[PDB]
């Protein structure tokens, strides 16, 4: 009820460490994986920071709130939740040090804001331009497979997403990721990826080996009722008489006799050979002694077919949807350039290329029948998110390690103004950029001063962006090798970050109420 | 404290202690079997029948594990299964081994990395130098010898007292139908169990073989279409009670009449449509059993629901357990259907072979039940090793020869390029040791000496413990002249797996959490 | 028995953070007195740093051993053992910060040791002579006694002290501080000093009021048996018959007679007048009758003298002590100019001065009857302490905190090498000498981060040595002002302080054993 003290800046900071130790281990490409396994014993296998942090058990409020707040702030730019927690636990740290030895917190949030501004007017004055072509693109993905998937499958997936990156992007407005689809299948091996430049079609036909070379197709898209079902019905109420149900059932098939001599004598006017095929697709069931006399003149029926896959045939090709099978205009029919039929498993697949304006492209993969392929599915995601994250900007800054160096260099020495209550501010935002490279060389198997000095005497000898090394740890030039990065990562990362440590250290006394 | 809510004992400590000893435990309890010996381990579960198996297949498919990193090894035993024919004990020894000489890597002080690598590397030069140790092939598979040898030394592993009666007949079930050249299947043999005499009066026979009666007449013709049902003869008039003692007979003897007029139309419609036998899954009866007699109808009697699985996933028929009389809509193709008379029973003979995807199914007979299970593994594991897909298996002495000149290689090789990569060389090498330990450890004797024997006699690869008393200290024999062989691309199959598990292994090895719910 | 861990250290940095923090609060002149009081209820006040831990109970072993290690160096100096566990604790508390961090010892133990010999080159470099005078002295005692004693009495203290100090010193070798006696008495008075050139005499004659105008005196030193006791003795052991003992009672007294007439005739014979007085010093009783007939002819004799009086009295005049008053030579008989009685309390007291050689001075102090006496009488002794040892040497560095300051800019901005192992050690070094300013800055009722920023902000500008200022706190030239230190003191600070820190921090485990 009545509490006044300073414990809960003293909770606040050993939740925030604890947050910070708990997820550590995760940063740089020799990080460790991590599974998660509670409901009906589920074996999930994970990495990423986003995707860990929406789906844990945290028994702590704080960090349950420390964590909303930073997946909130994701859908923004591409995968910036992680390297976060650890700058912010390291402002706190010190924070904590600096009011245990007698300071107040608005002192700290004014050097903390002038520090940021500093840090932003260096980003921004450092940066650099470069012509983007395919080097680079391939470069980026490649970094980012090998910062999820192991350096093994991490060359036969970047070759496709660039691909794919160039089949779609042709014009001058931003691209958009919502014309790529991903499909999965099982088959027995690891590593098979494909990129087919036309749609996929999951269902096919019940009578196979007919023909398959069919080259320029008519594509009609209905809804009719051509063969739903053979048991009797009326208007979904049974009754007693059976007169008036097999009058019902003959006047059906009737009218599906009529329907299929409409389309046979319009497959005989629209064409009249065997070059010009048509392919028709419905969701109802097709009678084989029916689909005999229709394959009997050369045009094909497909069966069971899903609504996402017509909204495709009908937003590619453009026809219009109609509830009838009468004689109109053949403007709505799509054309089809080359049909394929594909026998695997237990039910063969359609794959249609060649038609009108090529914009669908699908990059089917295959796994070994486990749960490996979502994390692969994931992390060819990031990695298409991280190529249109290169494409929208013209300008690249090296990485590595390579940047908040010269940061802490700019905000120590080049002050920008003289006063001890903001340098008190300014050495400790200073001091907590230097955790990115440190914890890089404890990840990679070295040590964690030595290694920083000889990058810190490298950098102040030379004068160039120096990068870390995870091979021998010696120091190296990040911009010669491949290793790149983007721009507003870098800003929105820093933005979070002050927000987050600037409504932290206002917190006066939490007291025990509210109901609802 | 943070994460986890005091259910699992995880953290920055356990991963060089508990993700092995999981594995250690596991392991133990299977290098008791590996091996020609009598170490017979009851099974009990929901059966309630006590049977005892020596394979560690039905052991590992019954017990139930809660851990992550013993459920990482089942996966990769079911695709090994799945893969080739044998092979399941050789990756978790293998992986155990591994696991046990990282852990003092770990404890030393190096990253897993570097482990990693070497591991990798390790498993590339053991690929590379793999193919260099084929002495005998195949010549030709039209024979009879050339494949019993071989099928002798696959039943060898597993019963140790008879094993040249199986094999022969195995061979002979294998020889009557195709050959490895072109294409063979392998769910086209059947096996029937037999309730008579011993095991020293078994036979050989193509086709169908059904343990079925018949209380018709013999029917020989080709226009016998078959029509399998569910329960045909099971009752389509419920009748009552009205009093305590009996009812009037007028009501009864119309009642009698009734269903005496209806069988009798429902059998005409299903003899005048095209079918003259029927296939029953139900009870008899004395009228049924009269017009079945009186209208030349075979009539069966014994049941099974294996028996009508099989026959409708072999031609692909549909039972029809309705009232009225329905439709044939039950055609197949078999017409040939024959009746013969093997220890005093009647079984039935299909005849459809058109010299392409022919079937046979051996006679098996035993004491009791618990008996013929071995018999059936053994007959289905020299059936899968028969099975290579290839004309020139390239056989390589198995039994431990290869896997010490192996090592020897391994560590020759590692020798050489210098760096914190040689460790781990050396310790994959050195876990190659653990075949010829575990078989001489089996037997009588110690494997010490055994090892140092087979160590300093000469690095030809064709010296290996024997089984009898007399080898066992000198441990000094030629197995390529014996006929002790063993398959190529599963030793191959086998390693892969081993280190691809390995790698999992110690790849996923941090902080275990749960997931909120 | 069997320990592998590293909570040896762990204890050894909490037992030093605690014994700095315990004494802490008694540095500068407007700092707070202590009081100890444990045997049969003696209050005691006092406020050094020697004394209070020479007489403490710790129950702490290490803190013991370190209180003593820190006495057992203050008799090389004057007054050094205060202001040294501050730097120890602070230079602890980095080096228990580094190694939590991940560090070596050694690194810290050389960059601890470069730190030192960069620190006391920069101490030789800064030094500056200045001619010793009357001025120079009489500030240095005024600072002495400021930093004991209150400041009220602080100016007729250190005037006789220099006074004391001209007179005595005079040739050209080191004085000695073994011929100045501070004696003490009871009056109702506080302060009451007085400054002595002859020597003092507690004790003087039963029968008073004769003379006292005695210019020109002879005395002369012995020690007969003139008058012990009129009881009857033997050779220490009783007897039975009482004639053999008035016999020698009767002989006793005709030796006495004789005697007594040896030394009137003497007095007959070197004199004659009464403008040349004799005085004679005898430590056994006189008796009246003879006393009377004493001083009838012009001749005075004390009883009951101390040895230490006729020490001083043979050492300062030099006369022969003999056992005998036979007509000998009278060079052995001192001279004396002026004698004086001085009546207080319930016993006279003599003073002799304008004798030859005046090497002997009496600093007499009054209280009014306490143990603040004793604190005067400490706080006087450390003032000549400090006298003789600003007077050894003929350089003398300003102090008032601005030594420090200019020793860390130097270790930080000017580095003597360029090392990123050796700064790791170098930055800890420099940061904990900015522990004086802050504490003198704390307790003269300010704040600590204000102040030590305009300090250096000033230091910055200007460049000169700037002080602290114990009254309005702003920053202030010490050079200007009369506050100023010694040479040899600082060196041995840094020198006790280094071999302190170096012999902690090589403890690797701590066994239960031993039996001595
Ligand atoms: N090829 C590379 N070489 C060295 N360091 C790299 C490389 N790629 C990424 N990094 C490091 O990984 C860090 C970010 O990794 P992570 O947190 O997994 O995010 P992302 O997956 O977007 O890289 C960066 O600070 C960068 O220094
Ligand atoms: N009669 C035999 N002589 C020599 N070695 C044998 C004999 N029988 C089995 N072995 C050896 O025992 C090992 C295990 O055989 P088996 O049990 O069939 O495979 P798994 O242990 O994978 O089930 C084989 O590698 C084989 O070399
Ligand atoms: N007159 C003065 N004005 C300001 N500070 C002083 C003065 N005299 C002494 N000090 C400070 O007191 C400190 C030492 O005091 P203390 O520990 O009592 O030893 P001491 O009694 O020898 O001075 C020095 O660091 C000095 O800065």
């Amino acid at each position: 009820e009545v509490a006044r003290a300073q414990a809960a800046l003293a909770v606040n900071i050993s939740a925030a460490r604890g947050l910070q130790d708990v997820l550590r281990t995760n940063l740089g490409p020799k990080g460790t994986m991590k599974m998660l396994v509670s409901g009906a014993g589920d074996i999930k296998l994970t990495k990423d920071g986003n995707v860990l942090l929406h789906e844990m058990q945290i028994q702590h409020p704080t960090a349950s709130l420390i964590a909303k707040v930073a997946t909130a702030q994701d859908d923004i730019t591409g995968d910036g939740t992680t390297s976060n927690v650890l700058i912010i636990g390291e402002l706190l740290k010190q924070a904590d040090l600096y009011i245990s030895e007698g300071l107040h917190p608005r002192i700290i949030t004014e050097g903390f804001e002038a520090a940021k501004e500093k840090a932003l007017q260096f980003l921004e004055e450092v940066k650099v331009s470069r012509e983007m072509d395919r080097e680079t693109l391939i470069d980026v993905a490649r970094t980012s497979l090998r910062t999820k998937v192991h350096a093994e499958l991490a060359d036969v997936l970047t070759e496709a997403v660039v691909d794919s990156i160039l089949a779609i992007k042709k014009q001058d407005e931003p691209i958009d990721l919502f014309m790529i689809e991903i499909m999965e299948m099982k088959h027995k091996s690891e590593t098979d990826t494909s990129l087919i430049r036309g749609l996929v079609l999951d269902h096919g036909a019940r009578h196979p080996d007919m023909k398959k070379r069919v080259e320029d197709a008519y594509i009609l898209t209905c809804n009719v009722s051509l063969e739903y079902e053979k048991t009797e019905v009326n208007s979904g109420f049974f009754y007693k008489s059976a007169e008036e149900r097999e009058k019902l059932v003959k006047a059906e098939r009737k009218f599906i006799e009529d329907r299929v001599k409409k389309i046979i004598e319009l497959k005989r006017k629209v064409c009249g050979d065997s070059d010009k095929g048509f392919v028709v697709i419905n969701q109802k069931g097709i009678d084989p002694f029916s689909l005999d006399a229709l394959s009997k003149e050369g045009i094909v029926a497909l069966r069971r077919a899903k609504r996402r896959n017509m909204e495709r045939l009908t937003l590619a090709c453009g026809g219009v949807a109609l509830n009838s099978f009468d004689d109109l205009s053949p403007d709505c029919l799509g054309h089809a350039g080359l049909v394929y039929e594909y026998t695997l498993g237990e039910e063969k697949f359609t794959f249609i290329e060649k038609c009108n304006n090529p914009r669908s492209v699908t990059l089917l993969i295959k796994g070994p029948n486990k749960h490996t392929l979502t994390q692969i599915k994931d992390a060819v995601r990031d990695g298409l998110r991280a190529v249109k994250n290169a494409i929208d900007d013209g300008c690249v800054v090296p990485g590595a390690g390579a940047v908040e160096v010269a940061m802490a260099e700019a905000l120590i020495k080049h002050k920008p103004s003289v006063k001890g209550r903001a340098q008190l501010g300014v050495q400790a935002f200073a001091d907590a950029l230097l955790i990115i490279p440190k914890v890089l060389a404890q990840n990679s198997g070295f040590d964690l001063q030595e290694t920083l000095v000889k990058i810190q005497a490298e950098h102040s000898e030379s004068g160039q962006l120096v990068g870390v090394d995870l091979n021998t740890g010696e120091p190296m030039v990040a911009a010669e090798v491949g290793v790149w990065d983007n721009y507003c990562v870098k800003k929105q990362l820093l933005h979070s970050c002050t927000v987050i440590a600037t409504n932290i250290l206002l917190v006066d006394e939490i007291m025990r109420a509210g109901m609802s | 404290m943070l994460k986890e809510g005091a259910k699992h004992f995880s953290g920055l400590e356990e991963a060089v202690y508990r993700n092995i000893q999981a594995c250690k435990e596991l392991a133990q309890t299977t290098r008791t079997a590996y091996g020609p010996n009598g170490m017979n381990k009851m099974v009990i579960n929901h059966l309630e029948k006590l049977f005892v198996t020596n394979d560690a297949a039905t052991i590992l498919r019954e017990l139930e594990v809660q851990h992550p990193a013993a459920k990482m090894i089942v996966m990769a035993s079911h695709m090994q299964e799945q893969e080739v024919g044998d092979g399941t004990n050789f990756v978790l020894v293998f992986a155990g081994a591994l696991l046990e000489l990282a852990e003092e890597l770990l404890r030393i002080g190096l990253s897993v990395s570097e482990v990693i690598e070497g591991y990798e590397i390790a498993c590339r030069k053991a690929h590379e130098i793999l193919p260099n140790l084929v002495c005998c092939s195949a010549k030709n598979l039209r024979d009879i010898d050339e494949v019993s040898s071989l099928l002798r030394t696959s039943i060898m592993s597993k019963q140790y007292g008879n094993e040249v009666f199986l094999a022969k007949l195995i061979a002979q079930a294998c020889v009557s139908i195709f050959p490895d050249s072109g294409h063979f299947n392998v769910d086209n043999i059947r096996v029937c169990k037999i309730l008579g005499s011993g095991i020293s009066s078994s036979s050989v026979l193509h086709g169908m073989v059904f343990k079925k009666e018949t209380e018709g007449d013999v029917t020989s013709v080709k226009d016998a279409k078959i029509a399998v049902y569910s329960c045909p003869f099971d009752g389509m008039i419920t009748e009552t009670k009205g009093t305590v003692l009996i009812k009037t007979a007028e009501e009864l003897m119309n009642f009698s009449k009734g269903e005496e007029n209806l069988m009798d139309a429902q059998v005409k419609a299903i003899a005048d449509t095209g079918a003259n036998v029927v296939v029953t899954g139900g009870k008899v009866a004395d009228m049924a059993l009269h017009y079945a007699n009186k209208y030349n109808i075979m009539l069966v009697r014994l049941n099974s629901k294996w028996d009508l699985r099989r026959l409708c996933k072999t031609v692909g028929a549909t039972a029809l357990p309705r009232l009225t009389p329905p439709v044939l809509e039950e055609m197949g193709h078999c017409d040939s259907v024959y009746l013969s008379e093997v220890g005093d029973t009647q079984v039935v003979v299909f005849k459809h072979e058109k010299e392409d995807g022919a079937i046979s199914t051996i006679v098996l007979r035993g004491s009791t039940d618990n008996l013929m299970d071995d018999i059936e593994r053994a007959v289905d594991d020299g059936v899968n090793t028969f099975k290579v897909l290839t004309r020139d298996k390239r056989l390589v002495p198995g039994g431990g020869a290869t896997e010490i000149e192996l090592a020897k290689q391994i560590t020759s090789y590692g020798e050489t390029c210098p760096g914190l990569e040689q460790y781990a060389i050396k310790k994959f090498a050195e876990a190659f040791e653990a075949i010829p330990r575990a078989l001489a450890e089996n037997s009588g004797v110690k494997a010490n000496e055994v090892i140092s024997k087979l160590y300093a006699v000469h690095q030809e690869g064709n010296k290996n413990v024997g089984l009898d008393i007399e080898a066992e200290v000198p441990a000094v024999k030629d197995m390529l002249e014996a006929g002790i062989l063993d398959t190529y691309l599963g030793k191959y199959w086998a390693i892969k797996l081993a280190t691809n598990a390995a790698v999992t292994v110690l790849r996923v090895d941090q902080i275990i959490m749960a997931k909120p719910a």
